[PDB]
RNA sequence: GUAAACUCCUGAACCCGGGACGAAACCCCCGAGGAGGGGACUGACGGUACCGGGGUAAUAGCGCCGGCCAACUCCGUGCCAGCAGCCGCGGUAAUACGGAGGGCGCGAGCGUUACCCGGAUUCACUGGGCGUAAAGGGCGUGUAGGCGGCCUGGGGCGUCCCAUGUG
RNA sequence: GGGAGCAAACCGGAUUAGAUACCCGGGUAGUCCACGCCCUAAACGAUGCGCGCUAGGUCUCUGGGUCUCCUGGGGGCCGAAGCU
């Protein structure tokens, strides 16, 4: 029944990295291109594009990843070394322009649907609006 | 707990309760000695120790541990509790004031006097 | 050469027939101030070879830190299993503000300036790996926007 | 000024007299999810011309009797059962409460 | 009330040279450099690990004895140094050096930290001509630190002050041996101060 | 333990002289009973604050010193007397009892009891859990409630920004 | 209402210091059926339900397809990552 698709592609794009996937797919949405935009438009995957699957629409979302490391496990970086949903189904969480996180001293990011689209944190301080904290990345 | 099931049931607000019924939450609480007595101490250690049963001015009567090498109390003695468990002793929940009303104060003690109502001497 | 000091150093123990045999555990922390550090734990039927051997490991296991003058890049909530600890970056003047532990990793980590707190499991061992861990997961702006960069 | 709000009326039993039933949202002081909370008014109907199950607006007004204090200021949709029903079925509920 | 009473059994315990006394403290002992060890039975004994705390601890009470100051003193003003923003660590030295009584002594008028509070006490002391014999005192920059009119000639100011002429000293201070006068030029400074204590360790101490 | 004595230096207390601000309006003439101007009265505190002169070295306690937790030795005592906030100490060799020496910590205060928050991330929104440690309902059906897929448009309740009022 | 076997309780034998038991010889309610109550359990995977996503190897039950195999639905084991 899908309760949430938002959190579902952020947690696809979750479990596709920790194996080191090429890329994933995701069901198409307005909404979801526009966090995938971002996502990626801020160097944490190389991009996306509307492929398809049976008639099916879906968002190919294709991994960014580190160089192989030294040593035991050359398990390579992660290019999103953390992605997690903030304003759930079972509690949005909207906030003032104010409130807005500075997500890991300014090296991480937070997506934010808002009346003036979707844009990262420091963005809606940019243009000074405030809206519902739909996630954060880094 | 879902979000929900904290909207509705919430959470349990703990609620402590009093370690000593000493009553209006007073630091201390007048009393007349009733059963000047000696009772031996917990499992582990041993030596029959000082103590007294009392009715206070807040109705209850309870037991209080008498410090100090020997003391001066009677069945009719007056005397001030302090409160203070006795890890030794089971059911002693407080401790006499040396030094107040019949109760006396350790007698040629140089040390930590002032725990025993003790002037300094000459 | 570096810097050199240990938590913690406990006795064990193994039980066998007519008695308990002993051994003797050392937690050492080597760190140059500057940002080297590192943590080694050996065991040795003796104390001083029990701080030696720690001593030898440690410096084996060593780390570099990213400090961005005294304090740390970022903060992190790393959670070592059972133990969880919490880095968060301060302004000078702050201090290094921690429990026995990381306070004698960061401070030989070349730290001055961080505020933390033990969550979870307390137990040193533990609590040691876990700021260790902590540690060589920083990041600074460069090694970011190295991995957004892709070239 | 002079509140006004909007809800269902759920009865119309009583004489040039309804009572209206209004909802309202709000974040939880402590757990920030958005929960809703009602409450029945009785508003003042001086001809009855508004009837069960209608939408309307009713504004705080002059007192009209012991529990009255709205009158009704305007029919916003007719016809809305579905809503009254779930009023009904949530009173219906509670006499499997009892014992 | 102060101190009062044997000093230089701090400057045994502490383990370092406290500059108290005048003559003294550079003859050969400031109590030092004849029994370096601490005072009591013991001290020169095998000397026992120090907890984390035992090092908080008399890195705090050295900077305390240093200015002869009172616990409470001490204490609300590492406080008042944390409202302030600027490092609290340097900012609460700030404090410390601008106390009048310390003035006094960095100014040479007295041998001692501790007979500059009472050439203060006593009144035999103004700024920018006005007596005060506070030695809380916060002096302000830009102060005329001057000895007071009638204290002017007198065997010890006159003898201070006589011994303290080419002697530089302040960065942040300029004394007129002329007509004994003085000026809190600014706020002491981070290097301009020297002291055997890192004033982190106190911070962390207070934190407890 | 520079601790004392001793040497020198300053001068709390005490004595003497001076001695307030707080108080300008009411009221009275000039003007007009207005605006303006001018004139005079009133101090409980108090001979107090404060200024000036003379001027004596001039109270120190209380807690603690096994680990937490800064601070160790001697003697007495022998599961006795007693200690104790928890862990625990005492049964001839106690830094834990008692005294002393010394030490540590505060200081006109020091400790004790009571109470509140903290630590307690142990009611966990921030920020906890439920295979074996406390914790999934014996299983279904279903009511209210809570939650809900992709696209287009209207409204603008939630949400958000601005100004303004209030705070 | 039914009652062959078995069998709490019960009686006897044995064992033992005792044996109100384990073993043996007997034996009733019950166990069986109808209708109606009772509503508990180590009612246990000691693991709530639904959905999506994250290596594979092998074993088996059951469907579809020209079929050293391909593709659904179950039942076990071994095990990536990961969790503990
Ligand atoms: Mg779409
Ligand atoms: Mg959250
Ligand atoms: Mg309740
Ligand atoms: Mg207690
Ligand atoms: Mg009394
Ligand atoms: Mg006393
Ligand atoms: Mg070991
Ligand atoms: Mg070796
Ligand atoms: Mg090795
Ligand atoms: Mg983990
Ligand atoms: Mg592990
Ligand atoms: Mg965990
Ligand atoms: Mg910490
Ligand atoms: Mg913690
Ligand atoms: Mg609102
Ligand atoms: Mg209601
Ligand atoms: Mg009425
Ligand atoms: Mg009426
Ligand atoms: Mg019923
Ligand atoms: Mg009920
Ligand atoms: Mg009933
Ligand atoms: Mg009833
Ligand atoms: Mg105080
Ligand atoms: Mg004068
Ligand atoms: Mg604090
Ligand atoms: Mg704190
Ligand atoms: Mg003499
Ligand atoms: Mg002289
Ligand atoms: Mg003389
Ligand atoms: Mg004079
Ligand atoms: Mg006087
Ligand atoms: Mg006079
Ligand atoms: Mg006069
Ligand atoms: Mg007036
Ligand atoms: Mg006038
Ligand atoms: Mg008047
Ligand atoms: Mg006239
Ligand atoms: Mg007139
Ligand atoms: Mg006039
Ligand atoms: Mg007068
Ligand atoms: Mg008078
Ligand atoms: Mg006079
Ligand atoms: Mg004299
Ligand atoms: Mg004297
Ligand atoms: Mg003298
Ligand atoms: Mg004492
Ligand atoms: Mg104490
Ligand atoms: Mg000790
Ligand atoms: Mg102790
Ligand atoms: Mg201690
Ligand atoms: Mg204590
Ligand atoms: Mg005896
Ligand atoms: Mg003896
Ligand atoms: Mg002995
Ligand atoms: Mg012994
Ligand atoms: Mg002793
Ligand atoms: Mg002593
Ligand atoms: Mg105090
Ligand atoms: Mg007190
Ligand atoms: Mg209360
Ligand atoms: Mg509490
Ligand atoms: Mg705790
Ligand atoms: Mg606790
Ligand atoms: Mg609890
Ligand atoms: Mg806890
Ligand atoms: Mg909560
Ligand atoms: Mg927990
Ligand atoms: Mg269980
Ligand atoms: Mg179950
Ligand atoms: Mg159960
Ligand atoms: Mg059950
Ligand atoms: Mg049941
Ligand atoms: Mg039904
Ligand atoms: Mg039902
Ligand atoms: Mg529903
Ligand atoms: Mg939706
Ligand atoms: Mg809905
Ligand atoms: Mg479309
Ligand atoms: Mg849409
Ligand atoms: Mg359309
Ligand atoms: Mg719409
Ligand atoms: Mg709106
Ligand atoms: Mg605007
Ligand atoms: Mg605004
Ligand atoms: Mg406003
Ligand atoms: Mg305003
Ligand atoms: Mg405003
Ligand atoms: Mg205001
Ligand atoms: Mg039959
Ligand atoms: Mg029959
Ligand atoms: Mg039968
Ligand atoms: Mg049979
Ligand atoms: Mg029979
Ligand atoms: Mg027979
Ligand atoms: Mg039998
Ligand atoms: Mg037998
Ligand atoms: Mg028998
Ligand atoms: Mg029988
Ligand atoms: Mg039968
Ligand atoms: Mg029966
Ligand atoms: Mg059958
Ligand atoms: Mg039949
Ligand atoms: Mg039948
Ligand atoms: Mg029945
Ligand atoms: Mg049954
Ligand atoms: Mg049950
Ligand atoms: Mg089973
Ligand atoms: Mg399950
Ligand atoms: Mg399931
Ligand atoms: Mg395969
Ligand atoms: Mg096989
Ligand atoms: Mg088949
Ligand atoms: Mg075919
Ligand atoms: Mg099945
Ligand atoms: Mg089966
Ligand atoms: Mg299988
Ligand atoms: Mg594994
Ligand atoms: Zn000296």
């Amino acid at each position: 029944m899908l309760t949430d698709p938002i959190a579902d592609m952020l947690t696809r794009i979750r479990n596709a990295t920790r194996v080191y996937k090429e890329s994933t797919d995701v069901p198409a949405s307005r909404f979801k291109e526009e966090i995938l935009r971002i996502l990626a438009r801020e160097g944490f995957i190389k991009g996306y594009e509307r492929v398809d699957v049976d008639g099916k629409p879906y968002l190919r979302v294709y991994l960014k990843y580190g160089p192989r490391r030294q040593g035991p496990d050359p398990r390579p970086e992660q290019v999103i070394h953390h992605i997690r949903r903030i304003s759930k189904p079972g509690r949005r969480v909207y906030v003032g322009v104010k409130e807005i996180p500075r997500v890991r001293r300014g090296l991480g990011i937070a997506i934010l649907s808002t009346s003036k689209g979707v844009l990262t944190d420091r963005e809606a301080r940019k243009l000074g609006v405030g809206g519902e904290l739909i996630c954060e990345v880094w | 707990p879902t979000i929900n099931q904290l909207v509705r049931k919430g959470r349990e607000k703990v609620r402590k309760k009093s370690k000593v019924p000493a009553l209006k939450g007073a630091p201390f609480r007048r009393g007349v000695c009733t059963v000047v007595r000696t009772v031996t101490p917990k499992k582990p250690n041993s030596a029959l120790r000082k103590v007294a049963k009392v009715r206070l001015t807040s109705g209850y009567e309870v037991t209080a541990y008498i410090p100090g090498e020997g003391h001066n109390l009677q069945e009719h003695s007056v005397v001030l509790i302090r409160g203070g468990r006795v890890k030794d002793l089971p059911g002693v929940r407080y401790h006499i004031v040396r030094g107040v009303y019949d109760a006396a104060g350790v007698k040629d003690r140089k040390k930590s006097r002032s725990k025993y109502g003790t002037k300094k001497p000459k | 050469d570096f810097e050199e000091k240990m938590i913690l150093i406990r006795r064990t123990a193994r039980m066998q027939a007519g008695g308990r045999r002993f051994r003797f555990g050392a937690l050492v922390v080597v760190g140059d101030r500057q940002g080297r550090v590192g943590l080694g734990f050996g065991k040795a039927p003796e104390v001083p070879l029990a701080v030696q051997k720690a001593g030898y490991y440690a410096r084996r296991n060593m780390v570099e830190v990213p400090l961005q003058n005294g304090t740390i890049p970022h903060e992190i909530e790393v959670e070592f299993g059972a133990s969880k600890i919490v880095l968060k970056p301060a302004a000078p003047g702050t201090g290094v503000i921690a429990g026995a532990v990381p306070r004698a990793i960061l401070e030989l980590a070349g730290v001055t300036d961080i505020l933390t707190k033990e969550l979870g499991s307390r137990n040193p061992i533990n609590i040691a790996y876990a700021t260790m861990e902590a540690l060589r997961q920083l990041r600074t702006k460069a090694d970011v926007e190295r991995l957004r960069k892709g070239e | 000024p002079k509140k006004v709000l909007t809800g269902v009326v759920v009865s119309d039993k009583m004489q040039k007299t309804v009572t209206v039933l209004v909802e309202r949202q709000f974040p939880h002081p402590l757990y920030g999810k958005v929960i809703k909370r009602s409450k029945k008014y009785l508003a003042h109907d001086p001809e009855e011309k508004y009837k069960l199950g209608d939408v309307v607006e009713i504004i705080e007004s002059r007192p009209i009797s012991k529990r009255k204090r709205f009158r009704v200021l305007r029919l916003v949709e007719s016809g809305r059962m579905d809503l009254v029903e779930k009023y009904l079925i949530r009173r219906q509920n509670y006499q499997s409460l009892s014992k | 009330g102060r101190y009062i009473g044997p000093v230089c059994r701090l400057c045994r315990r502490e383990g370092v040279k406290l500059y108290l006394k005048g003559e003294r403290c550079y003859s050969p002992k400031c109590a030092m450099e004849r029994r370096p060890y601490p005072p009591g039975q013991h001290g020169q004994k095998r000397a026992r690990r120090p907890s984390d705390y035992a090092v908080r601890l008399r890195e705090k009470q050295k900077l305390r004895r240093i200015y002869g100051i009172s616990e409470r003193q001490f204490r609300n003003l590492f406080e008042e140094a944390s409202k302030k923003k600027g490092v609290t660590g340097s900012v609460f030295l700030g404090l410390l050096e601008s106390r009048l009584d310390n003035v006094v002594y960095r100014l040479g008028f007295a041998v001692s930290r501790r007979q500059a509070r009472q050439l203060v006490r006593h009144g035999h002391i103004t700024v920018n001509g006005r007596r005060v014999d506070l030695p809380s005192y916060r002096v302000r920059p830009g102060d005329e630190i001057a000895v007071a009119e009638k204290s002017r000639n007198l065997e010890l100011i006159r003898q201070n002050l006589e011994a303290m002429k080419g002697r530089k000293v302040g960065p942040w201070l300029s004394l007129d041996v002329e007509g004994m006068k003085g000026k809190f030029l600014r706020l002491p400074d981070r290097e301009d101060l020297a002291l055997p204590v890192n004033e982190q360790l106190v911070i962390e101490f207070y934190s407890r």
